[PDB]
């Protein structure tokens, strides 16, 4: 995240971060106790650990559930070969449940219907470990940013790249402020109440903080009926 | 009186009025509003801020 502000611990509770050969590559968000939902270029075969309850991914605070990837499903209308970010989102069962404290407490997805009510609030979080400037290092704390959403028209004559309709642009008309490589999977949430809802996977982008440029995110409410079918306990 | 109307007052959802909220919380005594109906409901921070 890209001028963002550190996240105290807690924070962000549904949060996880994905390690592989490169630590905080990627990001996530606790569906539940064993199920993790992710974006499906962050995965494949290539062994993961997903770290819940984690603030400094460099100092040990007692808060955090390392647990092993025994099974990474990508949604079924996922091909990398013919476009590596549409129908970007992907579930990983853990080997064993977490246990839900303050610190590692799932992110609520509602149905189809009002996930696609809460992203048109127009206002929603994005967190991560990703990189903290345009080609910089990864984050230290757990960075989050709240980031406007972006009406399609405005979204379209941003790029050359095909946006999808269940994709959706967030961020601001002048950048500085934006999600970055190495936040890819992690959660963008929209508070209800004080309850927060997942709207959307944190997804690619061109560059980073660029003015003209936005952050490029998958819309969940399309894969809601998906997500709540696979994660069942 | 409608869910077209804000959300017909409910916290959570709304349908055409019943008052219902997502798993983890139950309806409370108004009808309207969503309380914790388990220990670590989703969507939730629990740690002083
Ligand atoms: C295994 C794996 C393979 C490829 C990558 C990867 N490569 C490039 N860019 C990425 N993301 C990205 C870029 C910009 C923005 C933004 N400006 N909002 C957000 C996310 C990305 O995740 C990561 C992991
Ligand atoms: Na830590």
């Amino acid at each position: 995240v890209v001028g963002g502000e550190d996240a105290k611990p807690g924070q962000f509770p549904w949060q996880v971060v994905l390690n592989g050969k490169v630590d905080a590559f990627c990001g996530g968000s606790i569906v539940n106790e064993k199920w993790i939902v992710t974006a499906a270029h962050c995965v494949e075969g290539v062994k993961i650990t997903v770290v819940a309850g984690e603030h400094n991914i460099e100092e040990t605070e007692h808060t955090e559930q390392k647990r092993n990837v025994i099974r990474i499903i990508p949604h079924h209308n996922y091909n990398a070969a013919i476009n590596k970010y549409n129908h970007d989102i992907a579930l990983l069962e853990l080997d064993e449940p977490l246990v839900l404290n303050s610190y590692v407490t799932p992110i609520c997805i509602a149905d189809k219907e009002y996930t696609n009510i809460f992203l048109k609030f127009g206002s929603g979080y994005v967190s991560g470990w990703g990189r903290v400037f345009h080609k910089g290092r990864s984050a230290l704390v757990l960075q989050y940013l709240r980031v406007p959403l972006v009406d399609r028209a405005t979204c379209l004559r941003s790029t050359k790249f095909t946006i999808y309709n269940n994709m959706f642009c967030a961020g601001f008309h002048e950048g500085g402020r934006d999600s970055c490589q190495g936040d890819s999977g992690g959660p963008h949430v929209t508070e209800v109440e004080g309850t927060s809802f997942l709207t959307g996977i944190i997804s690619w982008g061109e560059e980073c903080a660029m003015k003209g440029k936005y952050g490029i995110y998958t819309k969940v409410s399309r894969y809601v009926n998906w997500i709540k079918e696979k994660t069942k306990l | 009186v409608t869910c077209n109307i804000k959300n017909g007052r409910c916290e959570q959802f709304c349908k055409n009025v019943v008052c219902s909220c997502t798993e983890g919380y139950r309806l409370a005594e108004n009808q309207k509003s969503c309380e914790p109906a388990v220990p670590f409901p989703c969507g939730r921070v629990s740690v002083s801020q």
